[PDB]
C-alpha cells in the first residue's frame, strides 16, 4: 500500500464542509464557554 | 525565536504549560495533579479572605 | 569597450558585462572565485543593502558567475529602467569597497558553500582533475577556493586592478536599444576605467597528452577521459559529444555525460563514466575505449548538432558556426584519464 | 508579440518569434495526472517515457528533431523541436509516432524497457529528492480521496501493474480530437502551421474524454513522514489558492511573491526587502524557502516550502512565517505591494519571454486549453497594475485569515508541533 | 543611546568652529584628566558599553591585535581595581595614546544600521 | 609454526607473533586496518576486560601493529609468567568473537582516530600515494580504512580465517627459554589452528616506473620521489638512505626524511622534501634530483651504513646482512614522484 | 531490579524440570494472555522499561530493522491506548510472533555489568 492513498476518514469526515458553518458553530461553542466564565468570574 | 521562549519569566511559563512534552496517552488519572495545584490555591485564597476576620 | 545590443518587442531586457577574467586567469589558486563572489558587495557611493532594495523595487535582480574564462555580471530588469542598471554596473567594476569585514563575513563563508557544494559532486572533482592535468598552469587553474593557498584581501585588489580594464570587457544586451546603451555607456562611470590590456591570448595554449591523476573519494565512482582539441578539429568534437549523448549510439547508456567545451582558441572534450558500482564503472570505461578506438562514424548526427548547437548559442560571442559539413570520420586517438571514487578498484590508463 | 489561433476540431496555435533560430511543434493534450484512477496511476509518465524511448527518439535524431515531453497535473504535451526549415518534417514525425501507429512503439521489449526505467526513476525520486516529493505528499494530502491528489509521477505499487492494455485504454480515452491543442513556437507562421496541418489529414481520434464523478476541494490535513535519518527537515505548508479563470489569479500570486523566496547562503539573497528576514536571520532558522501560488483547473494551493537544518526551532520558523501571513490581512503596506508588483512583472516575463521554446509550447497549450485564448503579457501588466492594497486584504480575509491548512513534512521533523498550533496560529488572537 | 552620529556631528561643530573650540576644549581635557581612567591603564574606547549589537558588531569588526591590547587594558584594570590601587605614573595611559581607534568602526555600523532602518522604512516615487 | 626464541638474563621477556596479513594481503581496502584494531577485543571465553585485568595484575600489556606486510601482536611481560601470554595469543588468533556491537562501538572509532591521525601529516598521505602508484595493486593497497569501499563484519571474519593459519605465522620471543616455548606453544590453542597456507609469493611484485600523481592538501608541501628496488640492489639503497641523512652528504638539510622499506623481495626507496613553502620545496626537489642524477659516491658512509644497520637490526626475521662490501656508485634513473600540498607551485615530473 | 540472569536461571530450572513445567506452564500462558500486551499490539520485550544503563545498552545493541518494528509497536500502542479501543483481532500479536527477541542482548549486557563488578572488586591470589 503506497503512502498516497489515504486511509479511510468517511465515516467521520462531515458531508458538507462549508468553510463558514463549521467554523461559525465552533466559535460560537467556544465563546459560549468564554460567556459563562466571564459571569463565573465576576 | 518567540518571544514566550527569549524572555526569562516567560522560558519557565512555556516549558512548564505550554510547550511541555507530555505522553500521548495519559487518560484522566493524570490530571490529579493541575486538580490538587487549584484546590491548594482555593485554600490559600479562601484562607486570606477568611483569616482577615478571624481572632 | 566593446558594445553590442539587440532589439525585440520582448518586455524585458538583460544586459551583461563578459569581462576575460576567469580562472586562467588567475594570479593565485581561487582569487577568481573571491572576485566573483566579491562583487555586488559594498561600493564606495551605495551599500549593498541600498543597491538591494533600489533595484527591488525598482523591478531587477542581479547575478555573477564565473566560468573557466569569464566573470560575467549580468543584470534582468524591465526595459525602462536600463540607465539605473548601465550605472550600477558601472560603479561595480569601477568603486567597489573591499573592506576587510565583508571578506570575513560575507565572502568567504559564501566560497565556503561553493566550494562544499561542487566537492560533493564527484564529475565537478573530476572535471577540475582533468583540467588541471591537462593544462596544468594556464587553462588548469581550480575553478573555486579551497583554501591550500592564502589569499589576502590586497590580492583581490590587485587581482580586480589587473581585471578590470577598458580593453577586457564586452557590453552585451540583449533586448535593448543599441545606440542608447552606447550613450548611457559613455556618459558612465564605465568609460573612465584604466585602459590596461586585453589579457586574451591568441596563441594554443601548450596541452599535455597520456596523462593520469586518481583521487579517492567516497560516494559515486567516476571514470573519465580527456581530449584537447585544436580550433580547427573543432567540430568533429562537437558532434562526437552530440553523437554519445543522443540515442544514434549503442552508448549513449552506458555513458552519463560528454561535453565540448568551447573557448577562443580550444578547449576539452570531456567523458564521463558515473555509478556507485565500480565494476559497472569499469566495465563501462572499458567498452567506451575500445568501440571510441574502434571508430566511429559521425555522419548521421550533423542535422541534431546543427540543431542542438542553434539552441545553446543564445549569447552574442557564440563561436564560428559553419564547419559542421566537412566533419565526417572520428577514430580516438591520445586521451587523458582521471578516475574519482573507489580508485582501487576503476581501471589505469595502460588496461584501457 | 501576438499569439492567432483556428480550429477544425484540433486546435492550432502559434507564436511567431522571427528572432528566434528554433521552432518547436507539438500536441499538447487536455489530460494529465489528474485524469487517471488511483490504480493506473503513472500511465502519462509511461507515455512520456515511450515518447522519449532510444527507437523512437533513435528515428527521430536521423532527422535532426530533439524530442520533450511534460506530465502536468491538467496537461500533457509532445513537443517535437527542429530548425526552422523542417517543421513538415517534424509534423510529418508527429504523425507517424502517435496517429498513423503505436503498436511499433508499444513493441514487447520497448514496453518492459521502459516500464524497468520508469520504475528505477520512480524509486529514484521516492528515495532522494525530497522537498519534490514533500510537495508530492502536499498535494496527496491537501485533496485526498480526490483525482488531483495523484502524483505526476505515479507510485511503485501501481507503475507495476500496468501492461499495454492499460497504455492503450487510456490513450483511447483521452487522446482524442477535443482534448488536444497542437502547438507551434519558435520561428514558424501561424499560416504555415495550418496549411501543412491541412496538407497532410492528422485527425487524432473522434473525441470525448471521460467526465470525472467528483471534483476537487480542498481539505485540510496533515502527513508527517518522519525520517531520522536524514540531515535536515523539508515541510511544505498551504492552504486552498485560487484555480485558473479565477479573478484573484493574479493577487494570489502577487501575495505568494511578497513574501518571496529566499536562500540563506546567497549573500543578495540575505538583503530582500521582506520583513520576514529580520526575524528569520537571528538564529539562522531555515536555509531557504519559497513562496508558491500553484493555480490548477479546478483548484489551487497558497503557501511555502521550506528546509532546515535547524530542527529544534522548526515551531519558530512555523510562527514567524504565518505572523507575516497574517499581516497580510491586517496591515501590509503600500511598499510591500509596490515591490511585489515589480518583482512579480519581472519574474513572469521571465517565465513567460524566456528563450526556449519548448516552455512557451507547454505554456500556451496549457492556457489555450484551459481558457480558450492566451491572455498575452501586456494586459496582465495591466491587470498586475490594477491591484491595490484593499485587494489584498480582502483576498486574505477570503483565503488565509483564519482558514484550514494542509501540512507534508519528511526528515526530522520531530520539531515540528501539533496540527492545532500551526492552525491556531492563523489566526493572530490579536487583532 | 546617544547614536555617535549624533555626537559625532556636535564634536565636529565645535571643533570646526575657532571660537567655541578655543573656548571649551581646555575644560574637554581638563574634565578628560579629571576622569582618570588612564590612571587605571585604559582608553576612552576601551570604557563605551559593549553591550548592545552595533557596538558588538563595531567589535567584530575590529583588527586582532587591538583586540588583544583591549583585552590587555581591561584585565589590568580589573586587577588594579581590585588592589584598589593606580597604575604607577610610567604605566599610564599618555594623552597621545589615548587614540579614538574604535570610532570609525562604530560610526559605519551606525551608518550601516540607520540605512537598513530607513530603507525598511520608505514610501515610493509616484 | 616456526618459533624461535633468545635468553638473556634480563628479568622482562617480550612474545611476538608476526602474521603475513598486512594491507599487501588485504581483500578489501583497510580490511587488514579493522583486523588490527579488531584483535584482543573480546573472545569466545574470556572477553577482553577480564582479559586486561588479569594481565595487569600479572604485569604485562599488549600491543597490535600492522604494517606493509605482518600483523604483529606483541605481548611484554616478566619471565615468570609465559604461559599465560602463549594462552592468551592463541585464544586471540583463534577464537575471537566477532561481534556486531564490537565493531560498531570499539573498532571504527578506533580506525576513524587512526586515519584522522594519518591523514594530518602529509608524508603519511605522500607514502601511501607512492606506494598507490609504484605497486598499484599488490604492496599498493591502502594501509589505514577510510570508507571508501564498504567493509563489513563478514569480510573481516573471511579475512581472519584467511591470514591466521598454521603456516602464515612466526613465533619470536625475546629473554624468552626457546624449548619451554616451543612446549607452551605446542600444549596450547596455537597448534589447531587450520593448517591453510603461506601466503608469502616468492616472485619479484610488477613494479612501475616513471608515474606522476597529485594530491591538494591545505598545509606542508611535500614533494616526494619513489624508486622501486630489487633484491640485489637493496644495499646500495640502504647505504643511500643513510648517506643522505647523515651529515656527509652536502643536501642533507634539504631533504626532510630518507629511507628504505626493506621487504622479503624488494621494496621502495622513499625520499621527502617537506616546507611550509612551495618554493623552497620547489627549488630543494629539483636541486635533489639534479644532483642524483649527477651522481654520488657512496663509499664514505659505509661504515656508517653498518652500524645504523646494527641498531636497527633488533627482530628476528633481519634480511641478508653482508651485501655492503660490494657497493660503489650510484646514479639516479627513473623514478615515481608525487606532489602533496599546494599542487600548482609545485613542480612536475617533466621538469625534475 | 530483577536482574534477568536470576529470572532466566529460575525460567529455566522451571523448563528443564518436567513436574515443574507440565504444572505451570499452562498457568504461564493463561497469564500471558489475561495481561493482555498482545491486544494492543505489543510484544513482552517492547514492555520491559527502559530508563536504566543496562536496558539502553541494550537497546543500542539492537538491529535497525527490529527497532524500528518496535518503534512502530510503540506508537500504535499509544495510539490505541489513546482512544481507549482495541487493535482488531487481525492486528493481535499471536502466538507464535511473541518472540524474546531482545533477551539475549540484554543478558550479554548483564554479563558485562557484572563481570565488570565482580573484577572491580578482586582480590589477588597471595
Ligand atoms: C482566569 C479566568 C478568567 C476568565 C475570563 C474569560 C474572559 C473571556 C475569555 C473568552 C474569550 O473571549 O476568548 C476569546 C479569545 C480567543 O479565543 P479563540 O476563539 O480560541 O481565538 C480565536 C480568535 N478568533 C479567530 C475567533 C478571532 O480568547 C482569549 O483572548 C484568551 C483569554 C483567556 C483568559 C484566561
Ligand atoms: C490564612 C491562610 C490559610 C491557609 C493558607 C490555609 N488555611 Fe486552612 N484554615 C484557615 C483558618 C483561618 C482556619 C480556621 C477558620 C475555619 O475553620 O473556618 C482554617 C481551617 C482549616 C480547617 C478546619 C476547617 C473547619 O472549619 O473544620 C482545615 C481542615 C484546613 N484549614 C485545612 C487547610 C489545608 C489542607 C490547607 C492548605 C494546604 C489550608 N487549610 C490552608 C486559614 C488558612
Ligand atoms: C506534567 O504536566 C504538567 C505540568 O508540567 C504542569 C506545570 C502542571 C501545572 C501545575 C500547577 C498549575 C501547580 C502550580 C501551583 C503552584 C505554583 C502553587 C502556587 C499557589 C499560590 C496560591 C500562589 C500564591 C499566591 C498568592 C498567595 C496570592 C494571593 C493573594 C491575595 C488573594 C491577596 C488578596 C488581597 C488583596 C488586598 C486583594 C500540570 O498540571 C501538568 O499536568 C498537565
Ligand atoms: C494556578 C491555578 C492552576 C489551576 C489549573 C487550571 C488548569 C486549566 C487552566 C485553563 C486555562 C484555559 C486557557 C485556554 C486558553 O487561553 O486558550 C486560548 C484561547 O482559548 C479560549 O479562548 C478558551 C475560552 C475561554 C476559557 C476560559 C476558562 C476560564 C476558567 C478557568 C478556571 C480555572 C482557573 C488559546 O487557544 P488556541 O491556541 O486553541 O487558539
Ligand atoms: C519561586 C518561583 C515563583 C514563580 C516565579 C517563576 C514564574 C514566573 C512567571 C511570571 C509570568 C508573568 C511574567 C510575564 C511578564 C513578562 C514581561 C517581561 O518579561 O518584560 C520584560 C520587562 O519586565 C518588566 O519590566 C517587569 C516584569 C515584572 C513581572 C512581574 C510579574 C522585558 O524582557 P526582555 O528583556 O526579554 O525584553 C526585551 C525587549 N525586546
Amino acid at each position: 500500500k503506497s503512502t498516497y492513498r489515504t486511509p479511510n476518514f468517511d465515516d467521520v469526515l462531515k458531508e458538507n464542509n462549508d468553510a463558514d458553518k463549521g467554523r461559525s458553530y465552533a466559535y460560537f461553542m467556544v465563546g459560549a464557554m468564554g460567556l459563562l466564565s466571564s459571569a463565573g468570574a465576576k | 525565536m518567540a518571544f514566550r521562549k527569549s524572555n526569562v519569566y516567560l522560558s519557565l511559563v512555556n516549558s512548564y504549560i505550554i510547550d511541555s512534552p507530555q505522553p500521548s496517552s495519559i487518560n484522566y488519572w493524570w490530571n490529579m495533579g493541575s486538580l490538587l495545584g487549584l484546590c491548594l490555591v482555593i485554600q490559600i485564597v479562601t484562607g486570606i479572605f477568611m483569616a482577615m476576620h478571624y481572632s | 569597450l566593446t558594445v553590442s545590443a539587440r532589439d525585440a518587442p520582448t518586455k524585458i531586457s538583460t544586459l551583461a558585462v563578459k569581462v576575460h577574467g576567469g580562472s586562467r586567469y588567475a594570479t593565485k589558486d581561487g582569487v577568481a572565485h573571491l572576485l566573483n563572489r566579491f562583487n555586488f558587495q559594498n561600493t564606495n557611493t551605495r551599500s549593498a543593502l541600498k543597491l538591494v532594495r533600489e533595484s527591488e523595487l525598482l523591478g531587477g535582480t542581479f547575478k555573477s558567475t564565473l566560468d573557466r574564462e569569464y566573470i560575467t555580471l549580468k543584470a534582468t530588469f524591465l526595459k525602462d529602467d536600463l540607465p539605473y542598471y548601465v550605472n550600477a554596473l558601472a560603479d561595480v567594476l569601477y568603486k567597489t569597497a573591499f573592506k576587510p569585514h565583508e571578506l570575513t563575513e560575507s565572502v568567504l563563508p559564501a566560497a565556503r558553500y561553493d566550494y562544499a557544494v561542487a566537492e560533493q559532486c564527484p564529475v565537478k572533482s573530476a572535471e577540475d582533475q582533468l583540467y588541471a592535468i591537462t593544462f596544468r598552469k594556464g587553462l588548469g587553474n581550480p575553478l573555486l577556493y579551497d583554501g591550500v593557498e592564502r589569499v589576502s584581501l590586497q590580492d583581490i585588489k590587485d587581482f580586480a586592478d589587473k581585471v578590470y580594464t577598458k580593453e577586457n570587457l564586452e557590453v552585451s544586451g540583449e533586448n535593448v536599444v543599441e545606440a542608447d546603451l552606447k550613450r548611457f555607456v559613455d556618459e558612465s562611470l564605465l568609460s573612465t576605467l584604466p585602459a590596461g590590456k586585453s589579457l586574451v591570448s591568441k596563441s594554443e595554449p601548450k596541452f599535455f597528452l597520456g596523462e593520469e591523476n586518481r583521487v579517492r573519494f567516497i560516494g559515486d565512482s567516476v571514470a573519465a577521459i580527456g581530449i584537447p582539441v585544436n580550433k580547427a578539429s573543432l567540430a568533429q568534437y562537437e558532434v562526437l559529444a552530440n553523437y554519445l549523448t543522443s540515442a544514434l549510439s549503442e552508448l549513449s547508456g552506458l555513458i552519463s555525460s560528454a561535453k565540448l567545451d568551447k573557448f577562443t582558441d580550444g578547449g576539452l572534450f570531456t567523458l564521463f563514466v558515473r555509478d556507485q558500482d565500480s565494476a559497472v564503472v569499469s566495465s563501462n570505461i572499458k567498452k567506451i575505449v575500445a568501440d571510441l578506438k574502434k571508430g566511429k562514424d559521425l555522419s548521421p548526427a550533423i542535422n541534431y548538432t546543427k540543431l542542438k548547437n542553434a539552441v545553446q548559442n543564445e549569447s552574442v560571442s557564440s563561436p564560428i558556426e559553419l564547419n559542421f559539413d566537412a566533419v565526417k570520420d572520428f577514430k580516438l586517438g591520445k586521451f587523458n584519464y582521471v578516475a574519482v571514487g573507489d580508485v582501487s578498484n576503476l581501471p589505469y590508463l595502460d588496461e584501457l | 508579440a501576438e499569439v492567432t489561433q483556428l480550429s477544425n476540431g484540433i486546435v492550432v496555435a502559434t507564436e511567431h518569434n522571427p528572432s528566434a533560430h528554433t521552432a518547436s511543434v507539438g500536441v499538447v493534450f487536455g489530460s494529465g495526472a489528474a485524469n487517471e484512477n488511483p490504480y493506473n496511476n503513472g500511465v502519462s509518465n509511461l507515455w512520456k517515457n515511450i515518447f522519449l524511448s532510444k527507437e523512437n527518439s533513435a528515428v527521430a535524431a536521423k532527422e535532426g528533431l530533439a524530442l520533450s515531453s511534460n506530465i502536468s497535473r491538467d496537461f500533457q504535451s509532445y513537443i517535437v523541436s527542429s530548425l526552422p526549415g523542417s517543421t513538415d518534417k517534424s509534423l510529418d514525425f508527429l504523425n507517424q509516432s502517435f496517429i498513423q501507429q503505436k503498436a511499433n512503439l508499444l513493441s514487447s521489449s520497448n514496453f518492459e524497457a521502459t516500464k524497468k526505467s520508469v520504475l528505477k526513476q520512480v524509486q529514484d525520486f521516492e528515495e532522494n529528492d525530497h522537498p519534490n516529493r514533500v510537495l508530492e505528499h502536499l498535494h496527496s494530502t491537501a485533496f485526498q480521496n480526490t483525482p488531483l491528489s495523484l502524483p505526476t509521477r505515479g507510485t511503485l505499487e501501481s507503475l507495476e501493474n500496468l501492461v499495454v492494455a492499460d497504455l492503450e485504454s487510456f490513450a483511447n480515452n483521452h487522446f482524442l480530437n477535443s482534448n488536444a491543442v497542437v502547438v507551434g513556437t519558435g520561428n514558424i507562421k501561424h499560416e504555415d502551421l495550418v496549411n501543412s496541418i491541412e496538407s497532410k489529414n492528422l485527425s487524432l481520434q473522434t473525441g470525448t474524454k471521460p467526465v470525472l464523478k467528483k471534483k476537487a476541494a480542498f481539505l485540510g490535513s496533515e502527513v508527517r513522514l518522519r525520517d531520522d535519518t536524514l540531515p535536515k527537515a523539508w515541510i511544505s505548508l498551504a492552504v486552498e489558492g485560487e484555480p485558473v479563470n479565477s479573478p484573484n489569479y493574479f493577487v494570489a500570486k502577487l501575495a505568494a511573491q511578497i513574501f518571496g523566496s529566499y536562500n540563506a547562503f546567497e549573500p543578495a539573497s540575505r538583503l530582500q526587502g521582506i520583513k520576514l528576514l529580520d526575524n528569520i536571520q537571528e538564529y539562522q532558522l531555515c536555509d531557504n524557502f519559497n513562496h508558491f501560488s500553484l493555480s490548477y483547473k479546478d483548484s489551487g494551493l497558497w503557501g511555502f516550502s521550506t528546509a532546515t537544518r535547524n530542527v529544534t526551532m522548526i515551531d519558530d520558523l512555523i510562527h514567524f512565517t504565518l505572523k507575516q501571513w497574517n499581516r497580510l490581512t491586517i496591515s501590509v503596506t503600500d511598499t510591500e505591494v509596490e515591490r511585489a508588483k515589480s518583482l512579480l512583472k519581472l519574474q513572469l516575463g521571465q517565465l513567460y519571454e524566456s528563450g526556449n521554446p519548448v516552455n512557451d509550447a507547454n505554456l500556451l497549450g496549457a492556457e489555450v486549453l484551459i481558457k480558450g485564448s492566451k491572455l498575452s503579457l501586456g494586459e496582465a501588466f495591466k491587470k498586475i497594475d490594477a491591484i491595490t492594497v484593499k485587494d489584498v486584504k480582502a483576498w486574505a480575509g477570503k483565503r488565509l485569515w483564519d482558514q484550514d491548512i494542509a501540512i507534508a513534512g519528511t526528515g526530522q521533523i520531530e520539531g515540528l508541533l501539533d496540527y492545532m498550533r500551526i492552525r491556531s496560529d492563523m489566526s493572530m488572537m490579536r487583532w | 543611546p546617544q547614536s555617535f552620529t549624533s555626537i559625532a556631528r556636535i564634536g565636529d561643530y565645535i571643533l570646526k568652529s575657532p571660537v567655541l573650540s578655543k573656548l571649551c576644549v581646555p575644560v574637554a581635557n581638563q574634565f578628560i584628566n579629571l576622569a582618570g581612567y588612564k590612571k587605571l591603564g585604559l582608553k576612552f574606547d576601551d570604557l563605551i558599553a559593549e553591550e548592545n549589537p552595533i557596538m558588538q558588531t563595531a567589535l567584530r569588526r575590529l583588527p586582532e591585535d587591538e583586540s588583544y591590547a583591549r583585552a590587555y587594558r581591561i584585565i589590568r584594570a580589573h586587577q588594579t581595581e581590585l588592589t584598589h590601587h593606580l597604575l604607577p605614573r610610567n604605566e599610564w595611559i599618555k594623552a597621545q595614546e589615548d587614540v579614538p581607534y574604535l570610532l570609525p568602526y562604530i560610526l559605519e555600523a551606525e551608518a550601516a544600521a540607520k540605512e537598513k532602518d530607513e530603507l525598511d522604512n520608505i514610501e515610493v516615487s509616484k
